[PDB]
RNA sequence: CGGUCCGGCCGGGAACUCAAAGGAGACUGCCAGUGAUAAACUGGAGGAAGGUGGGGAUGACGUCAAGUCAUCAUGGCCCUUACGACCAGGGCUACACACGUGCUACAAUGGCGCAUACAAAGAGAAGCGACCUCGCGAGAGCAAGCGGACCUCAUAAAGUGCGUCGUAGUCCGGAUUGGAGUCUGCAACUCGACUCCAUGAAGUCGGAAUCGCUAGUAAUCGUGGAUCAGAAUGCCACGGUG
């Protein structure tokens, strides 16, 4: 919009873990409004990744974030006769956003056996500094400081 | 609509009260029938063809009484979805108002 | 296993495997094990031999494979030597039934040709 | 026994003048009465194209709604089904009764 | 098809025109628009003209064709390629 | 005596009796955790009385018609809301933070001629 | 509160939901700050609602010689043993192809099977049609009620619990085609809808390109109505999740 700017909407902590962050994450698996198989695959995931890092379920799904939320992203910046890719700091909100779209999207084009599973192998894989959702962040990164002449 | 389509309704609205109003039995006590004998249910069948076809009320077009438009008819009002709304706006329909929700 | 459907089935449960027999659907399949006695359940693998005798007896009172594809054929021919309008549609390859020919038809039609 | 008046009209206050009448001439003719119950009032949509040629999008939406009322004449003396016997109304309304 | 309780169903004015080239011996084509009636046994060996819209096409009721209308036999409308 | 409250939200509305007592929540003569299969609404029938600390000294009947799940669980929670700050008026203060008081005005808009939709509209194509 | 057969079903209450007539409330009204002692902007209180609270109806002077002489009316022109009128059959449903708008899919955020929750808004007398009996089913017989807050249409589906399938052109998908039927109707050949049995295409997320949407919106899931003897994936409405 061009007048306004928005106040943002109110969110709902996620009941079992009351993390509003948690609540995002279901928010963006979530499809058709299905949000209740939504909530069930993310607990799933959760408790599996639990058990395999010997941690809490919100503290390894932290430690993943961590992993692949981006720093700088590029954005394409007009002149009078040219655009140029340009680095921008990106903000935290816009990094987790970000993120969790990354690992949602990185899991939902697994081939393994079902979507809690390829999350949870997402989710490992990013805990453990690789795989798709962190190749991803990485050549953002790469782009980033190709273009940072311009910057 | 022409003419001569309206007379062409009329002449079928009135034949059609002349027959099946009445002989309504012929098929649907007889042809119909299962409690009676099929040869009965055959000379029935036979004899329901004999009756004038425009007599089916299954024939009659039901068009808009003031201009006799086949299309857009309205079963409440007997109007089209034309007339209907030129007596409408002149307020000649006792309680139809335009609506908002 | 082979059933007197000539074919193989194998590795499956014994209401789906059944359904390969050219003539048997999921219903058929349903009342051939019902009067077999077997439950829908069971693999076609650890299937008795006093049940896939009684598997093949119960098949054998439906018209299958062969006696079935014949008897499809048979019909279709009598059509196209009546020359009925279904059979001219019949051997004509266009649709049978009153589908639209303006387009769409394309499974019948088979694959478009400028 | 009781008897029993619904009145139909496309007017709330024709209506209600109309109960309004009724209540005061059977209170006033002795009658026992168990108030003006409001029916749920049905209500009629149409839709209609209102160009004469295509135009598919360009639509008038109407309504008619029907007001209904229900009293009860719970002590009907003879006066009183008399007297509301004798009653006439403004043509808008239609009045139903039964016993 | 039509309801098994009523029977299948022919036209008395064609009817009452086979009963007597029955008795002559289809002695020439019946003709008729009765394409929506049914060939009734009776009709075997008969030459019925039935109309397609412009024309009577001959029809010869081979027994094979008992129980069809009579109109799918006289096909009413007239392809022969685009080019 | 019952202290009350109406609450309502989409097309749910709901009657919520709240009196001292041992914790019971009985809806519709069915449990909380039987009428509610869905942990979002077992969740927000609560948040009030969470949230007021009140959840093992009052016990309520509840009952609630229309709407679906959610809207019924709304419902609820608005009723208890209105019910307890009747029961204590100096809890508005909180409640009004706590945004329960609030009646969620968002009902469903309707169809609109030439629209799909509420809003979609067909595809276009210019030609 | 008494009774109960556990059914608001009974006596009973007019509390509550609701029905629907009338009234109240929102006004930048109040309070800081900014501003040109202005109009108004930022933030706060109270309130169900806050700055057009949400949605609808409401479309200025005029542009496009825009659309309709086939709703209708009308100047002019043309026919008047025919360009008028009646009837049966056929066609508007063709089919080398090309384009627009939709429906269903390509699956596991799923399919199938068993159980069990929670809606709104409409229609009904040449009508809606219960219960019960028959049929695998579409339906048939008998027949109660209802011009309806009463009776019928009519057990919402997504969902929740449990089992099973195991990444397969499959227990995905259901086009096409054979067989047997139901119903409406004088009559389902050209050319109806629906049910049962069988058959089981293409399709594994779609080239250049392109479309909708700012919140109870998109997406997704069911329900009703008009036209109507029968005949919606279209149109007009409703609510669920979100
Ligand atoms: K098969
Ligand atoms: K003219
Ligand atoms: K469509
Ligand atoms: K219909
Ligand atoms: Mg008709
Ligand atoms: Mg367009
Ligand atoms: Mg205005
Ligand atoms: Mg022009
Ligand atoms: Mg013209
Ligand atoms: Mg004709
Ligand atoms: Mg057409
Ligand atoms: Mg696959
Ligand atoms: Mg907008
Ligand atoms: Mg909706």
């Amino acid at each position: 919009p061009r007048r306004r700017v928005i106040g943002q909407r109110k969110i709902l902590p996620d009941p079992k873990f009351g993390s509003e962050l948690l609540a995002k994450f279901v928010n963006i698996l979530m499809v058709d409004g299905k949000k209740s198989t939504a909530e069930s695959i993310v607990y799933s995931a959760l408790e599996t990744l639990a058990q395999r890092s010997g941690k809490s379920e919100l503290e390894a799904f932290e430690v993943a974030l961590e992993n692949v939320r981006p720093t700088v992203e590029v954005k394409s910046r007009r002149v009078g006769g040219s655009t140029y890719q340009v680095p921008v700091e990106v903000r935290p909100v816009r990094r987790n956003a970000l993120a969790m779209r990354w690992i949602v999207e990185a899991a939902r084009k697994r081939g393994d056996k079902s979507m809690a599973l390829r999350l949870a192998n997402e989710l490992s894989d990013a805990a453990e500094n690789k795989g798709t959702a962190v190749k991803k962040r990485e050549d953002v990164h790469r782009m980033a400081e190709a273009n940072k002449a311009f910057a | 609509a022409k003419q001569s389509m309206k007379a062409r309704e009329v002449k079928r609205v009135a034949l059609a009260d002349k027959y099946f109003a009445k002989r309504a039995e012929l098929k649907a006590i007889i042809s119909d029938v299962n409690a009676a004998s099929d040869e009965d249910r055959w000379n029935a069948v036979l004899k329901l063809q004999t009756l004038p076809r425009d007599s089916s009320p299954s024939r009659q077009r039901n068009r808009c009484r003031q201009t006799g438009r086949p299309h857009g008819f309205l079963r409440k009002f007997g109007l089209s979805r034309i007339k209907v709304r030129e007596a409408a706006m002149r307020g000649e329909i006792p309680g139809l108002k335009k609506a908002s929700w | 296993a082979r059933i007197a459907g000539i074919n193989i089935p194998d590795h499956k449960h014994a209401v789906i495997a059944l359904t390969s027999i050219y003539g048997v659907g999921k219903t058929r399949s349903k009342a051939i094990l019902a009067a077999a006695g077997i439950a829908e359940d069971v693999k076609i693998s650890e299937l008795s031999e006093g049940q896939i005798d009684t598997l093949r007896d119960e098949v054998a009172k439906f018209v299958v494979e062969g006696d079935l594809r014949r008897e499809i054929s048979m019909s279709i021919k009598r059509l196209m030597d009546l020359g009925c309008y279904r059979g001219l549609r019949h051997r004509r390859g266009l649709p049978v039934r009153g589908q639209r020919t303006k387009t769409n038809a394309r499974t019948r039609k088979g694959p478009r040709k400028p | 026994q009781r008897i029993r008046i619904r009145l139909k009209a496309f007017d709330h206050r024709l209506i209600d003048q109309a109960t309004a009448e009724i209540v005061e001439t059977a209170k006033r003719t002795g009658a026992q009465v168990r108030g003006p119950i409001p029916l749920p009032t049905r209500k009629e949509r149409f839709t209609v194209l209102i160009s004469p040629h295509v135009n598919k999008d360009a639509r008038d939406q109407y309504e008619i709604r029907t007001h209904l009322r229900l009293v009860d004449i719970v002590e009907p003396t003879e006066k009183t089904v008399d007297a509301l016997m004798r009653l006439d109304l403004a043509a808008g309304v239609d009045v139903q009764i039964s016993l | 098809p039509r309801s098994l309780k009523k029977g299948p169903f022919i036209d008395l004015h064609l009817l009452k025109k086979v009963e007597k080239a029955v008795e002559s011996g289809d002695k020439k084509p019946l003709r008729t628009w009765s394409r929506r009636s049914t060939i009734f046994p009776n009709m075997i060996g008969l030459t019925i003209a039935v109309h397609n819209g412009r024309q009577h096409v001959p029809v010869f009721v081979t027994d094979e064709m008992v129980g069809h209308k009579l109109g799918e036999f006289a096909p009413t409308r007239t392809y022969r390629g685009h080019a | 005596n019952q202290y009350y409250g109406t609450g309502r939200r989409k097309s749910s509305a709901a009657r919520v009796f709240i009196k001292p007592g041992n914790g019971k929540i009985v809806i519709n003569q069915r449990s909380l955790e039987q009428y509610f299969g869905r942990e979002t609404a077992r969740m927000v029938v609560r948040q009030p009385l969470e949230l007021v600390d009140m959840v093992e000294k009052l016990d309520l009947y509840i009952t609630v018609k229309g709407g679906g799940i959610s809207g019924q669980a709304g419902a609820i929670r608005h009723g208890i809301t209105r019910a307890l700050m009747e029961y204590d008026e100096s809890l508005r203060s909180e409640l009004r933070k706590a945004g329960f008081v609030t009646r969620d005005a968002r009902q469903v808009e309707r169809k609109k001629v030439g629209l799909r939709k509420a809003r979609r509209r067909p595809q276009f194509s210019k030609r």
